[PDB]
Order: C-alpha cells, then structure tokens, then sequence
C-alpha cells in the first residue's frame, strides 16, 4: 500500500516510544506491521501505555499489528 | 491565498499547550510588530534558552503530521 | 512574513538565488515545434546546442 | 392486418465499389419511410477499417521533407488517408513498407501481413526521384466508424509519444455516395406496393447485403426501446 | 453517524468486576448496551452450577428477549468477565424508535442472527463431537474472539481449568489431563493461567 | 486541469445568472440588452435573430461584447430592466420592434396564400388539426381556400371569454396557422397571405389586448415555423425569374 | 415568474421598488441563511425571492414588521 | 462498435387522448428518422374502424336540407367523422339511429349491437329544432388504416350508389395530430446528442403509448427479414 | 389486518411431504414463510446421524438468520413434516420492507424471541436432567401442539421411537425400554406409533 511505505514520523510518534522503535531495529512501518505484541512488551520500556495508544493511532490511521507480509522489502 | 493560509494556520496554533503556541507566535514575529528571540524567550519565559530549540522541534513533530499537513501542502508547490 | 517564515521552518525547503524566466507557450495555443534558431556575441561562450 | 414485409432478392455489382440493391416488396409510405432511414445510418454509422498513425525513418515533424522524393510528407499522409483495407481478425495492425530506386510509390510495395485485404495495389503514396534514396514506415491501421481527427485524440491522449509519430486523422466511414428509388413493386393485385432500388457506393471493404444487415439490425435494435420499454 | 442520534437518548451506568448483569427469572424491563468491555453470558442448574453460555465483546445490545412479548422473563444469567459501563432503554420508547427509524432492529438482525448462529453451531456441536473436539474447537473459536492477544508464535489467553469445564460440559482436571495430552501432541504451550495456542491463521 | 466536475459546476452557477450583451455603437437602450446563458460547444455566439433589429446587427463577421452582472441588484435589474422580454417596444413611439424580418416573413407569405390551381378545391374539415394530417402527408395544397370548421373566442364580457365556432371559406396554411393563435383574437387577422405589415399588427393586437406574455410566445412560434416552412416552402433565384419584357427595346 | 416579471409588478407596482425589496429579502437569504416559504425548485435566490412577493408573502411592510419584532425582542432578551 | 440506446424517460399524459413524450439520449443522426418514420406510418398506416358511407331517410344530397334541424347536411358529416367507434368482432358494421323530439342528437341515441363501443357516447351529429321533426339514419362504419377522402374514393368507385346512400373521407388511422421536436440533451462531455420530443394528439379508441408501440412493433415487424 | 399488505406481494409456492426445504450450505438469498402446514428443524454430522433440533407449524418464519450478513450459509437442515405450502420473496425487497414499515421484523423479533428461549430450555434440559427427564419433559412438550389429539383422559399423539430418539438424541429401542418403565409406572399408553398420555389438563 502506499502507506506501508512511510517512516512513523508521519504518525507523530512520542520521544519514549521513538527510543524503544529506534532501539529495536524496526525501519519500516512494513517492518512495525510484521512484529507481534509480546515482541514489543518483552522489550525495554514497552509495558501498558505504548501498546496502549499506539493502538489507538494505528486504529485511526487505518491498520493495525502482527499483519503477515511476503515480498518484503522491495526497497 | 496569504489570507486562506495565514486562517489555516492560527487554526493549527490553537491546537497546542499554550507555551507552545505563544512561544511559536513571538519567536518568528507573528501576530504582532515584535521579532523575539531564542534569548528573549529566555529573557521571558524562564531563561532557559536550547530547551525551546528541542520545543520548536517538538511542536514541528506535533503539527508537521500528515493530518495537518495538507491545509499546508497546496503551499509546497508556493 | 512570518507566516511563510515558520512554513520552511517546518518543512525546511528553501529557493536558491535564482528566478525563473523561462519561454512557455502562451495559454490558449497549442501546436508544433519545427525549427529553432540562435544569436550569440562574438566574445561569449557558444551554448552547446548553438 | 394486411401487413406485408420486404424480402431481399438480387444484388447487381456494377463495381467493386458501384453496386445496386433490387429490393421488394413494400407496402405504400414504406418506400420512402425505409429509404431516408436507411440512407441516414448507412452514411452515418457503419464502420470500417483506415490508417489512423504512421511512422517514418528520418523524421521529426509532418512539415519537413526528404532527400530523393517529391511529395512532401503532408502529401503522402494525405496519399494514404483515402487507402482501402479490410481486416478479419483483428481490432489493430501494424504493417511497413520499404522501398528504393526511382519510380512511383503505390501499395503493391506493401509488407502484407497475412490476414489483411488490400483493395487496390495501385493506391498511389508517392515518388522517387534519386536512385540511391530510400523509403521506409510503419502503418498503425485500426478499425472505427465515422469521423475521428487526431487533434482529438492528443486532446484526449496525455501519453508523451516519442517524436517520430507522424499522426493522422480518421475517416473510418466507408460509404461514399448513396440513393433510393421507389419503384413499383408487382404484385398483381396490390399494384401500389413499392419495390425499394438502393444505389451503393462506398470503398472497397464492407460487403453490401451485411451492410443493410448491420443498418436494420441497428434500427430494430432502437425499436426495442419503444415496443418492450414501452 | 447512527450511532451518534442514538446515543444522544441513552442513560447510563458503571458496573464493577465480579457481579451479575442478569438475574435469570425476573421481570425483563430493559434492553442494555456494551458500552465499553467484556461480559459472559451463562446458565445455573438446580444443584447451582455454573455452565457458561459464551463471552461477548465491544459492539453488543444486551438484555433483548424480553423485549418482545409483554409478561416474559429473564431467560439467562449473565456475569461479569470485566467491569462495563453499560446503557439503559425502556421498551414503550423501543416502540417509539423503533417506528420512527428502523435501523436499530436490522443491527439487533445483525446480532442476533450472529447469537443463533454461533448457538446453532453450539448445539450441533453439542450433540456429536468429543472432548477434544469440544476444548480444541473452543479455544479456537475463543483465538476469534479479540480479548486473546498475539504471540509471536500464535495466540495467548488467560483462563483457568474451572471456567472452560464450564464451557465444554465436563470437570476441570479431566480438561486438564487432555489438555497435559495436548501439550505432549505439540499443539499448545501452557504455564498455569497464561496459555497459548500455535497455528492460528 | 479542466476536470469533468468543473463543467457540471459551471453549469450549476450560471443557471439563473443572466448577461449583457452589447453591440457598437450603442445609440439606443436596445442597443444593450440583458440574457440568460446557454453553453454550447464552440468559440462564437449564437442570438435570438428578432433582436438584431434593435442592433441594426448583421452575421457579415459582426462581433459582440459581453458584460457580467456580478452584484445582486444589477443581476435583478439585468432581469427586469434590461431583460429582452421587458423590452419589445421603443421609448420612441410604440412599435412593435419585435418586427419578423426577412425570412420567416417569406415562409409566412408563401404557406398564407390563396391559388386556384394545385389541388383539393372545396371539401370540408373539422379543424386545423386534420388539415396537418393532409399537409404532413402532402395531400392538399398548402395555399388553397377550401371550408373547414373552427372555433375562436372572444372577451366581450368583462375580460371574461365567449366561445363559438363557426365553418369558414379558407385556405390551408391560415388554418394551419390558427392553432398558435391564443383565444382572443379574430379569425380575420389570418385570413390574409399577411404581408408582413398584417403581423406587425398581429402582434399589436396581441400586445394591446392580451397583456404582454403571449405576444412573446406567439412570436417564437411565428419565428419556428416560419423558418420551418420556409425550407419546405422551396425557394432559390435563378435567371430565367428575371424576364425581360419584349418592348424595351422599342421604345429606345 | 423566471422569463417574465409581469404578475410581480401587478402586486406592487413598480419595477424599481420591486427589485429593491426582491434583492433585500435574497440578501436576507443569500447572507443570512433564513428559510423560504415558497418551495426551493432548484433556483438561485432571485427566482425565489420573485415568487414569494408575486403570491404575497414578502413585502416592505412585512419585512420591517419581522426585522422590528425579532430586534425588540432581543433587546427584551439583553436586559 | 459502440453503439448508444435511449432510456425513454417520461411519457406526460395531459388527458387521456393528448400525450406527449421525452426520448433520450441518442446518437445524432436518428432523431429526425426516427419522427419522420413514425409520423408516416401513424398518420398513413395505422388500422381503425370509421365512418365510411351514411343513408338517411328523406335525404338526397349534402346540398339538401333537413326541415326543422339546426344543421345543414355538411355540418352532420363533420359530426360523423369526429366520432369515435369500435368495432370487436367485424371487419364492418350498419348502425341505426332512430331519434324524435327535441334531443341534441347524441351518439348515446345510437342502438349498439354488441360488438361496437362509441368511446364518446355523448358525441352530439345533429339537433331537431321542433319536436315534430324525427329521423331515421343509418351509418355505415368500416375497418381499414390510414386515411382515404370519399373524393377519391368515388374516383375509386365505379358500381353503382343510389342518391340516399352518401360518403365521408375516411378517418380510419385514430390520430388527429402528431409533431416532432429534435432537442440536445447533454451527456457530461457530450453535447452532440439529441433527444426526441413528440406530441400526440388522438381520438378515443386507443391510448397513445399503445398506438406508438403497435408502430414499432409493425416496424421490426417488417425488418425481422433483415436482421436475418 | 396488515400481513395482507405483506402477502400480497409475495411470491407463492407449494411443495409435498418430505421433500427437502433448504440445503445445509446454500447462500443466503431467500426468505420463506409457512403459509400452511407444519415442518421439522434437523440437523446433520460426520457420522450422517441425524438429530430433529425442533419443528414449528402454520404462522411462523423460516429463513431468517441469512437476512442481514451478506453471503451467510445454512446453518442446519428444514425438511418437511407433511405436503404444505409457503410464499417466498429475497432480501432486496425486504430493506423496502423494513424501511417502510418495521413491524413485520417485530413479528420475526417476537418469535425469534420464544425461539432462542426454548433454545436456552433445550441445551439446558439436554445437558442436565437424565435421559429419563428430557425424554419425559420433551413428551410434555409436544403434548402441548396444536397437533396433539385430544383424549378423554388427557392427549395422544403418534410418533415413532426413532424420531422422538432423535429430538433426545438416542437409540429408538432404549426410548422402548424406558417407555416400557412408563407403562409399568401407569403413566402412558401406547400401540406400536399412537402414544396416549395421562396427567395433561
Ligand atoms: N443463546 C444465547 N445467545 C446469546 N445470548 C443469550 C442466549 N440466551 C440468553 N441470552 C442472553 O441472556 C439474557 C437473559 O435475559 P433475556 O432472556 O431478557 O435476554 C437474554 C439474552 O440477552
Ligand atoms: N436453533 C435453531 N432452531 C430452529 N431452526 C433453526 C435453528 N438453526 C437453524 N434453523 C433453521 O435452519 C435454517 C437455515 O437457514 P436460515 O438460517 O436462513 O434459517 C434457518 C432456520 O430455519
Ligand atoms: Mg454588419
């Protein structure tokens, strides 16, 4: 989609949540959309909240999390 | 086109904490005859100078966000 | 004006030292190419194409 | 009811392209009611296969010329609006041609594919004047109905086409003059019944009797609209 | 939209944890609405058992079968999987609105239909399949429903033995045998509440 | 960009908007003169040819101006001031300027007339209605006197109708031309080859009796079907319509 | 009531005074919003404006009744 | 071939004999074959009982007279074929009127065998000024189509009629007026198209929408030989 | 009324004994309603066994759950008890009906309601009470229809052992012997098919 293809920025992240994206190596919103929750509550700082309104964002803008890709990354 | 604009984006600073959208207005001259600076904010806010620096580039996360942007984007092409 | 002012504040996009003057056709007209000429100074450069 | 309807019987091919149609028998106000009809969609609504674009080595602009040739380019473009071909496959071709040596031009000359009719091979495209010049194109034909400029189309065609595509305009209507007489049809009795003589003319590629086929087909076609819708 | 005009008219209120919705029995005066959480619908025998009905999630009007007849009854128990602010109708003003805009029972169409379906499927399962088949195919129904959360590996949830051998019809350390079985046939992962089952989607 | 929308909302504004249009020199008000628009696919206007008239106007490459009425007032003004049906009559004197003017006159004159000679000489209709059956089928001739039934009106009472009927001895093309007529004029007033002062004061009439709206619709028709006639009617010039009479010569 | 502004002035009686309380009552309508009473028929604001004085329902008179009464009572409900 | 169809939109029906039509959308170049050949075929071809001959008692000819009668002979006939008439098992019929007393001669006077139905009973043909004055007529009606003057019809007819028996141009066809009108009617970036604007005018005995549909229905009636 | 308006528009069909009504997996394109007679509610399995789910008579709805969710199937069997007749129509005219005038899935509503009650007191009575409660409390039952017959001392009715054994869901010859420990309690009679009841009224 043309929103796959987007830096989260778009979305107007949060500094807290920026440092626990930036600390995971996840590039793409492509790359967010193939990692699962526990993938994400497991690591440093990600406990209740950021699941909590990062789900609220990507409920407004139209998709969600844990979704399945193939041919991945076109680059 | 300035009017339309200029609407547009006093409608974007009303959306903002207030130190935020005040700061935002005097430190380029908006709204007023005034031009104020990263030190005069200083000098009125509280004197702390490059936080405002990290503000401005909060507020530019906080308003730039393609929910927003598009009022502004016919502009790109300005 | 201020406004324009914070807008590459935003954006951060900025215009050289330079304008445009460039040979357009008129609105209304359409139509076809068929022969070009150029005049230039003995003393300047020659531009590629002349 | 003492209707009565009109049953085809001869064609008189006076030409290829000069040809009658005896045709019978009409009761009265049918000679005329069937003759103007007819006359109208037969000239305004039937199709036919004409060049539509051509491209030529060598070239930029439909207003520069060449080396080895007397016609301007318009002048051939024009030697090859008023071409005859009949399609029975397709929807489109592209053929070529190719030539050298001094003498005229015409269509025998032509790359014919194999599923396409040429009418006349005498069509006249144009001449050559030096031994050592050479002629070579493309022929973008297609298959339409009526009248279909390429100002039109560029109109409609925003696609950046590359330079080189000289470009035509469209006269896919393929019939040329045309004409009713109503004649007296015998019946030994009912001598006011008419009989309908229509005199084709057109270019070469469209068969006559599927022609008038094509044109009732069509009527009935809108009669629908007023005998089942309504 | 929609939702909006009828919202505009509903009176409210907060309900806690652990309580009952429904008292089976009783005068039906009411019809309700999820408006934010989780709930699960259930039935009591003579001895007092509890044999759980289904759960039900965001997007449900509750409280409906007494809507109908004038003089019917609760016809089911309903208990709190969660605390849930929950709305309030009257059935004269049911009356009202229903007739002036007929959009609200085509969504009770929508959920019903969905709750007699989903039942239909509940008693023709209950008549056949065995206890595999019946706690197999219940968790994944319950890996649709949206309160499980993703595991990278599938879906985990959090339930005990007592409240899905009130589910399926049996004991709870009989699901508990067959479910150690499950673990041994490589289908599941299992600590205690947390549970987790592979080959979703 | 010119997109489809543009169109459809260009036609969703101009609707109820009308325009000036204005011809050199503008001498007199009706030299100036207040329309609706029509949109059509082409670079040239197109006029209501009765009001050339008042423009003294010709199509031998003439060229017209156009203003707009952007304001309400001078829009309602537009309507009701300078509007072409406020205004068939100059300030002058109290003509009709509405005056049909060379070729419709001509299909007039030649469908109201009376020969002797064509065809379907004295039998009898019920109206004007079967009479267009003839015509239409080409039966009778247009310019024929021959009986037919009709039925006029009149207000003699207090501008309140009074009907009858009555059989008349006239020609094809006037019956015809009776069904425009509306209710309150004679039979007399069509029962000429009206030259083209007899619709001068047909229209008059028309005016001074019925009040003005009428007048208006009368005349587009009078305009239609004149023209319409018209081509029927056949009509060319050639050299042999000029005839030279023998006894020129002589008396040189 | 389009073509023609005939039956208008028949009501009334001039033509001036006509277009200025048809363009007052459509500035009422074009600026301020407030209803019509005659249907809408898809017509910009004149034609309504027209219509609703040729069968009587706006008039100098009128408006200034309706302008006075809902100002007194404003200035009821200020103090 | 991209052919486009009308959707016929309207069929405004002032009363139940006058009827008018809106058409659209076409390709240009129909509108006016599509008026010209419906308005021959409907005002030439279309098949109805009428008025054919008449016989009164004490009658001769048309420039007579009746005694104590309003009318002369001429204004009767035109009474006779302003008349409405069905005829639902015959090809012909020979009605019968026998009328005294001072009675606005109505068609509703008429004895109707069974298979005629006059659409306008009241359809007044004559008056008797005093009520001394009675008659006894008689009224050939006919089937045929289209229309035929009993001018042409006596240049038609060699054998022999009596003075008594007397003939009206026939108004077999049940229509008394139709025009066509060729407007444009707009397609989105197509202004070249054409609609089809009729007014049809009849008598009784049919409505107008029928009487269109049995044209063309006649019509691919005759063209089913050339589809083929 | 007003069902007049309803069947007026409908269109009517008529159909014999045991032909099969609706077709388990078939799409969601049509409603019925039973004009006259009665009809049986089944379903089926793996195994092929079948099990009647219940059985309505002349002035009910049938078809009702595919009304609103486009593209469901056919949650059981509906095969017919006798040679009976229904009138039909498809959903794109009952939007028309619903945006005219709702009553008509009032009606539905209603019994759709005495529906999924009895559906309550069917998995209950099947999951609780021993063979001989539900066989006896589901005799009750069909006592009650307007197909019972009448007897001087209470009802009778004719049915065999097999298809009362597949409303509780067992073999017709154990459904013997406990109708044979009903005989020896003096409660019931029965030849062969004609069962007579006691104790009704
Ligand atoms: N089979 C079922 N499916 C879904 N909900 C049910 C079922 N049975 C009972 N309920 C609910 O439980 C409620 C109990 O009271 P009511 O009968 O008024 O309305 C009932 C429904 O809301
Ligand atoms: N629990 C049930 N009780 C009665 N009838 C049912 C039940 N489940 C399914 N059916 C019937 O089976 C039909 C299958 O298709 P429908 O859902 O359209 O309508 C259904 C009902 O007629
Ligand atoms: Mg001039």
């Amino acid at each position: 989609d043309p929103i796959l293809l987007r830096p989260v920025d778009d979305l107007e992240l949060t500094v807290r949540s920026a440092n626990c994206l930036k600390a995971e190596a996840i590039h793409y919103i492509g790359d967010l959309v193939q990692r699962t929750e526990v993938e994400l509550l497991k690591t440093p700082n990600l406990g209740k909240k950021s699941l909590t309104e990062i789900k609220d964002v990507l409920a407004s803008r139209g998709l969600s999390l844990g979704m399945r890709l193939e041919n991945w990354p076109p680059a | 086109t300035t009017e339309s604009l200029r609407a547009a984006t006093h409608d974007v600073l009303a959306g903002l904490t207030a130190r935020e959208a005040k700061v935002l207005r005097m430190r380029f001259g908006i709204d007023m005859n005034t031009d104020y600076t990263l030190e005069e904010v200083g000098k009125q806010f509280d004197v702390t100078r490059e936080r405002i620096r990290q503000i401005e580039a909060k507020a530019l996360r906080k308003l730039r966000h393609p929910s927003r942007s598009e009022v502004l984007r016919s502009f790109l092409d300005d | 004006t201020p406004e324009e002012k914070l807008l590459r504040a935003i954006f951060g996009e900025k215009a050289s030292d330079v304008k445009d003057s460039s040979l357009r056709v008129p609105n209304g007209v359409s139509g076809t190419v068929i022969d070009v000429q150029v005049f230039t100074r003995d003393g300047v450069e020659k531009d590629k194409r002349a | 009811t003492e209707f009565l309807k009109p049953r085809l019987v001869d064609i008189e091919q006076v030409s290829s392209t000069h040809a009658k149609v005896t045709l019978e028998p009409l009761e009265r106000g049918f000679g005329h009611t069937l003759g103007n009809a007819l006359r109208r969609i037969l000239l305004s609504s039937m199709p036919g296969c004409a060049v539509t674009e051509v491209e030529i080595d060598g070239v930029l602009h439909e207003y520069s010329t060449k080396e080895g040739v007397q016609e301007d380019i318009l002048e051939i473009l024009l030697n090859l609006k008023g071409l005859a071909v009949r399609v029975q496959g397709k929807d489109e071709v592209i053929l070529t041609l190719n030539k050298s040596g001094i003498g005229p031009v015409t269509a025998a000359d032509i790359t014919h594919d194999g599923d396409v009719e040429i009418v006349k091979p005498q069509h006249v495209i144009c001449h050559l004047t030096d031994e050592n010049a050479s002629i070579s194109m493309r022929i973008k034909v297609q298959r339409g109905r009526g009248y279909v400029p390429a100002s039109t189309r560029i109109h409609s065609e925003e696609d950046e086409r590359p330079i080189g595509r000289l470009l035509v305009d469209a006269c896919y209507s393929p019939v040329e003059r045309i004409a009713y007489n109503v004649e007296a049809a015998r019946v030994e009795q009912r001598t006011d019944l008419d009989k309908l003589v229509i005199e084709m003319e057109t270019n070469g590629t469209i068969d006559p009797e599927e022609a008038i086929r094509r044109a009732a087909t069509i009527l009935a076609e809108q009669l629908e609209a007023f005998v089942d819708l309504r | 939209p929609t939702l909006e005009w009828f919202l505009s008219h509903c009176h409210i209120h907060k309900y806690p944890s652990k309580s009952t919705l429904i008292h089976q029995g009783e005068k039906a005066e009411t019809l309700y609405y999820i408006v934010k959480g989780s709930v699960a619908v259930l039935i009591k025998d003579e001895e007092g058992k509890e044999m759980i009905l289904s759960y039900l999630n965001q997007g449900d009007f509750i409280g409906e079968l007494g809507l109908f007849e004038e003089g019917q009854e609760r016809s089911a128990w309903v208990r709190a999987k969660t605390a849930c602010e929950v709305a309030e109708i009257s059935y004269k003003k049911f009356r009202q609105l229903i007739q002036v805009n007929p959009d609200i029972l085509m969504r009770l169409s929508a959920q019903m239909a969905r709750r007699l379906q989903v039942t239909s499927e509940k008693v023709g399962n209950l008549a056949f399949l065995d206890v595999t088949g019946r706690i197999a195919q219940t968790l994944l129904n319950l890996a649709k429903q949206p309160d499980a959360m993703t595991h990278p590996d599938g879906m985990q949830i959090k339930i005990t033995r007592q409240e899905i051998g009130q589910i399926v019809g049996c004991s709870r350390e009989t699901v508990g045998r067959i479910l150690k079985m499950l673990e041994d046939q490589n289908l599941i992962s299992a600590h205690g509440k947390t549970i987790v089952v592979y080959g979703t989607r | 960009r010119e997109e489809a929308v543009v169109w459809d909302i260009l036609d969703e504004v101009i609707r109820e908007h009308p325009v000036l249009l204005n011809r050199a020199p503008t001498l007199h008000r009706l030299g100036i003169q207040a329309f609706e628009p029509v949109l059509i696919e082409g670079k040239a206007i197109q006029l209501h040819p009765l009001v050339c008239a008042a423009y003294n106007a010709d199509f031998d490459g003439d060229q017209m101006a156009v203003h707009v009425p952007l304001t309400l007032e001078a829009q309602l003004e537009a309507r009701a001031l300078m509007m072409s049906t406020n205004n068939i009559l100059s300030p002058a004197n109290g003509e009709p300027i509405i005056v049909p003017s060379q070729d419709v006159v001509l299909g007039l004159y030649y469908m109201t007339r009376d020969c002797v000679n064509a065809k379907g000489e004295g039998m009898v209709l019920t109206g004007p209605k079967e009479a267009e059956r003839l015509y239409r089928s080409g039966l009778a001739s247009l310019h024929a006197r021959v009986k037919v039934r009709i039925t006029e009106y009149e207000k003699d009472a207090n501008g309140e109708l009074v009907a009858k009927t009555s059989l008349k001895d006239t020609t094809v093309g006037r019956a015809i031309l009776w069904m425009i007529v509306p209710k309150g004029l004679p039979y007399s007033i069509v029962n000429q080859a009206l030259g083209k002062k007899a619709i001068s004061k047909m229209l008059n009439t028309c005016y001074r009796i019925l009040g003005l709206k009428p007048t208006v619709i009368f005349a587009d028709q009078i305009m239609y079907t004149g023209f319409a006639y018209a081509a029927r009617s056949g009509a060319s010039v050639g050299i042999d319509d000029m005839v030279i009479p023998e006894k020129k010569h002589e008396i040189i | 009531a389009r073509v023609t502004v005939q039956d208008a002035v028949e009501k009334i009686g001039n033509r001036f005074d006509l277009v200025l309380v048809a363009a007052r009552r459509a500035r009422q309508m074009q600026v301020g919003g407030k209803d019509p009473l005659v249907p809408e028929e898809n017509d910009k604001t004149t034609v309504i404006a027209l219509r609703e004085i040729e069968e009587g329902l706006i008039n100098n008179q009128i408006l200034d009744v309706r302008e006075r009464q809902e100002q007194q009572e404003q200035e009821a409900a200020e103090l």
